[PDB]
Parts: structure tokens; C-alpha cells; sequence
RNA sequence: GGUGAACUAUGCCUGAAUAGGGUGAAGCCAGAGGAAACUCUGGUGGAGGCUCGUAGCGGUUCUGACGUGCAAAUCGAUCG
RNA sequence: UCAAAUGAGAACUUUGAAGACUGAAGUGGGGAAAGGUUCCACGUCAACAGCAGUUGGACGUGGGUUAGUCGAUCCUAAGAG
RNA sequence: UAUGGAUUCUUCACGGUAACGUAACUGAAUGUGGAGACGUCGGCGCGAGCCCUGGGAGGAGUUAUCUUUUCUUCUUAACAGCUUAUCACCCCGGAAUUGGUUUAUCCGGAGAUGGGGUCUUAUGGCUGGAAGAGGCCAGCACCUUUGCUGGCUCCGGUGCGCUUGUGACGGCCCGUGAAAAUCCACAGGAAGGAAUAGUUUUCAUGCCAGGUCGUACUGAUAACCGCAGCAGGUCUCCAAGGUGAACAGCCUCUAGUUGAUAGAAUAAUGUAGAUAAGGGAAGUCGGCAAAAUAGAUCCGUAACUUCGGGAUAAGGAUUGGCUCUAAGGGUCGGGUAGUGAGGGUCGCUUGCUACAACGAUCAACUUA
């Protein structure tokens, strides 16, 4: 059944700290532990080795991302922005 | 594997239903079926038990 | 299959003294031998060949030598003929008597 | 004008050590209800600068013994 | 704890005869530093072994560690110059 | 250095579809990878040893009574040859009814299931080595040197058992976990080679040669140090059985001890223990001290909470011996057709028949 109610994957921790950290950071644990796609084969693979690192073994790909998303959102506009002023340069 | 069962001989009942219910039910279809078929037409001279009303009335005047 | 089993011991050595009864012995026996749960339940699967020289046992049971070993021992000490005699193998399921 | 980081304080590099318990974190499944959302229920599963507690490690206390001691810092109980 | 022996000597030297302990995360087996002939065989007891000591790691003497194949020196780490 | 083979005018092998495979079947500079060469923790599985036990045999004790009794022997090195794995790889295949499948959830049309095969040999097994060894007894022979003379060294089982090495997962890190030393193999076709020889001889066999040191012992309440033959300190490794969850306790066996100036009486005195009617902190600055509890099994639980705690809250019930009962697993099947893939035998539905609900057997300590 449901193991926990709402202290989840911390629950590990317990009634050790303020609740207010515990309550923070267990978000940042959620972000940290999820895969992700591989584009190249569909699948999925993608995972944190390191803060930035984003490793892959469903066809074998790894980038250096954000923290504990891969990409972040900095990345995605920089990303269409030098896209998109390289075509607004290139183009 | 989720819970759904007790141990080996209580299973081996289980085995007795999967058996039990793939012969007793299956046959219990093909035997409905079977037993609608004809009775249907019984049907079909109770239709005409009471609307021979317009079968009463008609064709063969030549 | 049902095959006797044979055990071959000279007792003709304390007996060519006098000093011993090997009828004495094998009824010792006879009426003490573990078959089958009850000493001395001995229905016809046994032979008790003794002579007053050589006894041999030739018995479709369970049954070892060192079993027979355990028949002297209580035997000799019952009547405590221990020491004068040794059970002494031969080789396997063959013994011997003593007189000193 | 000479000597000590062997004691002691600190760093680096190569090596070694740590019963038996409580705890059930996450994962995943089985069922039920709900239109779903979800709601329970039954599990799996084995988390914790977690805990008892042994080896361990220190020493809080009785103000214990000693108090020319086994002892220039011992021994008893006790504790963490 | 008892008998024997041995010696002028037997509390303390042997052998038998007993009872106990550690009890195996051993009073077990050892090994590293450390010590260094203590090791081992004999003659002996000045003196020690706080009574004793005939005994010792005591005194006088001897004997004892074997390597193509096992560690050193190779390598490099911390480091040195 | 010889020998034999090799591999060749296809100059310096064969085959498999690929799996991959061998006794073979040249090579400068430049690279190349690999090894060395390195985090922890968790489960899970497997190797090895140990422990436990049966039968068979040889050795020994018990015995008023019982006691097939309590113990004892039953070994195989490096090294050779065979065998042997997770994993991995190639054909066939196209899958949704999705299936395959972990203990714990993973995979498959970028081919799953599945059906075929190819492969590392961890590992373990077999045999040799290596039985003669060793051992075990058993018998004589006598100063007997003690010599002779036999036999045995067999088959088990068992495990949430112990100790240890593996496999493959899983955890964790704003922590992500040595260096050189060394040796390959492939590019490279440098350069060199057969044609009557040619030869690497990573294919075999066949010659000789193996510095220097260290090595005995203690390793500790006498071989270390503490001033001491000082109750102080001094790094590393191995664990029999009962008991008990336990390396906890306690006993027992091996291993090893059995050493502490002696003697006689028992007065206060302390020291080290215990015991106390009745009352219970008044005593004491002050419950110091002391007393009380406790394991397991079932019940129950307050406030507060930062929700996780609190909580074992608190607080309730149980614990001999015997004779019984229940559940909790594994191997084999389901024949009058003389039957299958054969064509002493031979097996499914098995009542050259072609194939359709169960029963026979071995095994636990687990709760009730």
C-alpha cells in the first residue's frame, strides 16, 4: 500500500530539522532523480552523474546540463536565441 | 507477485478454479448458445400464434 | 539379496583349556541377539554354527562383527572373562579368541 | 650561539577496524472506490551526521578504595 | 593437594597420584615494531631470583638461522634534492 | 644449436552465414587499446573450507541394570590432460491478446518471445602427478637392527549452520572516489623474404648458466618500554560443543596454565561483602547512598508536535513437565496398443495405440 503520507522519500530523515529545510529540499531531490530522453534511440536514459552532468546509455549520450534538471530554461533561450539571432545573423 | 494468494495447495485450489471456470464456464457458453437456437422458431410460431391476424386475410384469393 | 551374512571366530582358544563353554556362549546368544528390535528374536534368518572351536554366524540380518564384539564384551563381563580373551580380527568379519 | 613536532597541534600519501537488536525511508505490485483527479486497503521493499546494545571508544559521578599505591596519575562502582 | 626419588639439604629439584582455571573475540597458536644470542646442549650456584632456591633468562662453556623459484635493492605515492 | 612439422609459384593456413576456431601461417616511424591501476554500503545468488550426521569397515572404555554404548582410522601438493559460466555473439523470427521476465521491475519491430547454434573458463569436476606417499590399525620376531606380515584408507547424508572467495543488482555524494613500474596487440607495410628452396620457428620437442643481504629466538605482569622480573603502555592474524537472538552471559572439551614469604589463632579495627520487624526521606542544604523494575507473548496509550515524533507513552494479561492435533516442501509418475527418435533394451495419452485428473517417493523445524 501507501507507505508514507507526506514526508515521502525523506522520510529517511525524519523529525530532523526544520521543517521548512526538509520541505525545500526534498523538491530538489525530486528534481535531481529523474530520467530523461535519449533523442537519438526514443528512449530513456538520462540521469545526474554530477550537477551538470547528464548521462545516457539508451544510445550512449551524456551533456553537460544545469544542476539537477538537465537543461535549464537560461539554456533553452540562449539556446533559441543564438538560434534564433543566428538567424537573425545567419539569417 | 502483488499479494493475491495464500500458499502452494491453496493455489493448487486456485488451480481447481482456473480449471473449473475455463471448462464450466466455457462449455456453459457454447451450451447457451446452443439451447438459444430453434426455440428462437418457437417463438417464430407464437408470432404467428397470435398475427395470422394478417395471415387470415390476404394471398391465395385466385 | 537375502544373503546370510558370515562371521567366522575361532572360540577354541580358552575351550581347548576347559575353561569355556562355547554352548554356553552361543546360547548365550540365542537368546540375546538385537534382530529386529527384541534380543534373541532370532526367527530363521540366523545360522548359529558354533562348534566348541569355531563359531560362524552366517545371518541375513543386520548385524556387524563389532555388534559381536559388543556381545563379547558384555558377555565376558558378565561372567567376567575379560582379560584372557581378545576378539582379534582376522580381517573383516573374522575374529579370534585368546587364553592368557 | 645550539636541539626538539617520537610527546603534543596541523596537512598530505600509502595501509588496517567496527556482535546481536529496534527502526521501515524510497522503489515496485495486488485489491477496492471514484469519470478521472484521486481515495483508501493489502503487500513488496530495505532508508536514516536514526536508536537500543556487544566489541569498541571516552570519562559523568559515588567525592569509592588507594592516598611513601601495581601506579610521579593505579584499582572499584558508575556513565557517555 | 599426596607419595616417590634426588641432594646434608626438597615449600620452592624431578616423576608418578590427585583437583582447579583460562573455555577458543583462549592463560591457544602466532607474527610486526622492539629486544638480541636471550635461542639451544653441558659443568657449575659467588651473587641474584627481598624465606628458600639443589633451579633459572643466575656463573663457566659449547652449539645454532642454508633461497635462481622467499622479502631488500624495481617502481612510484606522500615527499627529497 | 639440432629435430620434426609448418606454410608457400595462392610467396609468408583452414573453415563457419556469422558466430568464431586451431601447432603453425615476416615487418620501420607513427599511433592504438588493454593490463597494472584503486569509493562505500545493502540484499541476493554461487565456489572453497569448517561444523553437523548415517551406514560400512579396523582401535579403545562403560556395563548390579540398561547401554548395536562413549570415543578412534578412513589423506592427496605444485603440476599435466580433459570437463565446466555468468556473460557475450551469429541464423530463423516478427511480437498487441502485448509477451519475455527481479526477491526487489526491467526488455523487446534499433527484432522480443522463442528456436537454432558461436564463445571467455571464473569456477568446479575427472584423471595424472601419486601412492610407494603418508596414515590407520592388526599380527608375529626378539637385547631382536627391533625385523617381518597383513589389512584399511568405503559409501553417505545434512544445512536461513560457521568461515571465506565469487556473480549480478541496488543505495549514497554541491563528497563521485592513486601513481609509476611493466607487457602485449593492432594498425605500419618500413624493410625483407619460396620455387627449389624457404623460413619467422609466438608449432613443437630436444643445450648450458643461475649476484649480495636477511633467515635461530622473545614478542611481553622477565626476552618491548616504562627506573623495576612495576597490576602502566606497546601494531597484525586464526576461532570446538552445550547454552542462549547474540562474538552477550554461563558451563564443557582441545590449546595452555595450575605462579603469587610461609605457618598458628581469630580482638577491636577497617576493607570487601550479605542479612534484617515495623515505619518509610521526617533524615539529608539536598533520596547522597540504597531500594524497586527488567526477557519473551498478547492489550493499551496522554499532551505537544516542526507531523516525522511523542511512544515502549504511560499503563494492563501470560511464561513447568507430558501425551496428542493442525498447517508449513522436494523427486517420480498416471502403458493390456511390444509404443519411439531407435527399428539388454527403449516412453509419453502411455487402457508398430501416436500421444486425454491425479497418484508413487524423499525431506525439514515453524507456528498454532
Amino acid at each position: 500500500a501507501k507507505r508514507t503520507k507526506k514526508v515521502g522519500i525523506t522520510g529517511k530523515y525524519g523529525v530532523r530539522y526544520g521543517s521548512s529545510l526538509r520541505r525545500q529540499v526534498k523538491k530538489l531531490e525530486i528534481q535531481q532523480h529523474a530520467r530523461y530522453d535519449c533523442s537519438f534511440c526514443g528512449k530513456k536514459t538520462v540521469k545526474r552523474g554530477a550537477a551538470g552532468i547528464w548521462t545516457c546509455s539508451c544510445c550512449k549520450k551524456t551533456v553537460a546540463g544545469g544542476a539537477y534538471t538537465v537543461s535549464t530554461a537560461a539554456a533553452a533561450t540562449v539556446r533559441s536565441t543564438i538560434r534564433r539571432l543566428r538567424e537573425m545573423v545567419e539569417a | 507477485k502483488g499479494n493475491a494468494f495464500k500458499h502452494k495447495r491453496a493455489l493448487v485450489e486456485h488451480i481447481i478454479q482456473a480449471k473449473a471456470d475455463a471448462q464450466r464456464e466455457k462449455a456453459l457458453n457454447e451450451e447457451a448458445e446452443a439451447r438459444r437456437l430453434k426455440n428462437r422458431a418457437a417463438r417464430d410460431r407464437r408470432a404467428q400464434r397470435v398475427a395470422e391476424k394478417r395471415d387470415a386475410l390476404l394471398k391465395e384469393d385466385a | 539379496q537375502k544373503i546370510a551374512k558370515t562371521f567366522t571366530v575361532d572360540v577354541s582358544s580358552p575351550t581347548e583349556n576347559g575353561v569355556f563353554d562355547p554352548a554356553s556362549y552361543a546360547k548365550y546368544l540365542i537368546d540375546h541377539i538385537k534382530v529386529e528390535g527384541a534380543v534373541g528374536n532370532l526367527g530363521n534368518a540366523v545360522t548359529v554354527t558354533e562348534d566348541g572351536t569355531v563359531v560362524t554366524v552366517v545371518s541375513t540380518a543386520k548385524f556387524s562383527g563389532k555388534y559381536l564384539k559388543y556381545l563379547t564384551k558384555k558377555y565376558l563381563k558378565k561372567n567376567q572373562l575379560r582379560d584372557w580373551i581378545r576378539f582379534v580380527s582376522t580381517k573383516t568379519n573374522e575374529y579370534r579368541l585368546a587364553f592368557y
